[PDB]
């Protein structure tokens, strides 16, 4: 849990600075990103090693810290509190291949969904195609819920988390009966036809990304694969989709269709595929940002120098080599 | 009431042998086994408060640590807590039970209510 709110979001943040660019970072530069509180930090990293924060590299020359799957987790979380949507932690948690389900409470004691991506090249990497996944899947989740759909409600982003409207139910693929067989497929049939309306088709429609709410909504979730219908092969996966439900229902329910959906209508909706002179109060700020650079660069230098794990190990074995002398 | 097509009238009046032969097939074992040097004396505690209950009064419920014992018919109407481990219960007994166990009134567990599921 996060007891520690201060020292733990510029440490950890520095960490994040130095991942965008390089691989391990060395504690050296770590100090100098994080100018507020000077030679106190390694401490701090010393506390952050404890739990599943960072993670310590001395491999050959390659001296410092990488930041971890959990550490890179409680930093969005960090981020949501002080935008007030997420407070305390509820615990019914659907472990995923890709991503992981956290039910989240906020100031209110409003209940809402929280996606986690877990995407498993170095570590680094990984972190990195996290961020992407987070940001092309709230991308599509505005352009559906702003478009009529019956999609979760976006409401943040941060980094590799996104918090969605809370829609408690089952998969399609562990349900044994419908009272309304008819009702629900035409649903279904209908948002198909919605999505190639919008110029878009869901490529891997099937009953693994579909749930129930209390067996009368149908909700769409997981949103990456997406393609243009200016694909070649437009009307096959568009096809394929509609063969999956077709003989689903007719599988599981034993419902045949009255019904054969096959339209091409591109585009009546909007296209979602897509997605003296200088005054001295200048002159001041001007003059600041200067002088704040300067001693930004000094203070660095200073940081630079903490080696201290260097001077560590040269003190053990001097102390040795005396003694047996 | 009647079990096995023998009233209750006999029941009580038979042999130990006799009853057997109605008994289910856990129970033929352990007659045949015999009643310990402890459960000897839960039987002979429950002739007591019976006996010196007022006539109109079903007898005081006696405390014991001895869930496993079948119901013997000469059981019936004796109140009798079983343990769960935790703090006694209230098991009437009733001529319908005795084929089965004390331990099964004494219900173990607090069955499951679930709150929502959590940081999984």
């Amino acid at each position: 849990l996060r007891y520690m709110s201060r020292d733990d979001f510029r440490v950890l943040t520095a960490v994040e600075m130095g991942m965008k660019n390089h691989e391990i970072v060395p504690g050296s530069l770590i100090a100098s990103i994080a100018s507020l509180k000077h030679g106190g930090c390694n401490k701090v990293l010393r506390e952050l090693v404890k739990h599943k924060l960072i993670a310590w590299e001395r491999t050959k020359t390659v001296q410092g810290y990488r930041l971890t799957n959990a550490g890179y987790d409680y930093l969005a979380l960090k981020t949501l509190s002080s935008r007030q949507v997420v407070e305390s932690v509820g615990n019914q948690m659907g472990v995923g291949k890709e991503s992981d389900i956290y039910i989240v409470a906020n100031e209110e004691g409003q209940q809402f969904a929280l996606k986690l991506h877990r995407l498993g090249r170095h570590n680094v990497s990984w972190l990195y195609l996290s961020r992407l996944s987070a940001m092309k899947e709230f991308a599509y989740m505005k352009a559906l819920y702003e478009r009529k759909f019956p999609v979760p409600k976006p409401i943040d982003y941060n980094r590799h988390a996104v918090v969605m409207e809370l829609i408690n139910g089952y998969p399609l693929c562990q349900i044994h009966h419908v009272e309304d067989p008819a009702s629900v497929y035409d649903e279904a049939m209908e948002l198909i036809v919605k999505l190639a309306n919008h110029g878009l088709i869901h490529g891997d429609f099937n009953e693994f990304n579909l749930i129930l709410d209390e067996s009368d909504h149908i909700t769409m979730i997981d949103f990456p694969q997406m393609v243009s219908t200016s694909h070649p092969n437009a009307e096959w996966y568009f096809d394929r989709d509609v063969k999956c439900i077709k003989d689903f229902f007719m599988k599981r329910f034993s419902y045949e269709s009255e019904l054969f959906p096959t339209f091409k209508d591109i585009r009546r909706e909007d296209t979602l595929d897509v997605e003296s002179t200088i005054p001295p109060e200048l002159v001041k700020q001007k003059v600041k940002r200067q002088l704040t650079k300067q001693q930004k660069s000094a203070v660095r230098r200073r940081l630079q120098k903490g080696a201290n794990i260097f001077t560590k190990q040269r003190r053990e074995n001097m102390q040795n080599i005396k003694s047996s002398l | 009431f009647t079990y096995r097509g023998v009233d209750l009238d006999q029941l009580l009046d038979m042999s130990y042998e006799q009853l057997m032969q109605l008994y289910s097939a856990r129970q033929r074992r352990r007659l045949n086994r015999g009643l310990r040097r402890k459960q000897h004396s839960l039987l002979k505690r429950l002739r007591k408060a019976k006996k010196e209950a007022p006539p109109m009064e079903k007898p005081e419920v006696v405390k014991t640590h001895l869930r496993d014992m079948i119901i013997l018919p000469e059981m019936v109407g004796s109140m009798v807590g079983v343990y769960n481990g935790k703090t006694f219960n209230q098991v009437e007994i009733k001529p319908e039970m005795i084929g089965h166990y004390l331990g099964e009134f004494s219900i173990t567990y607090k069955p499951v209510k679930h709150g929502r599921p959590g940081i999984g």
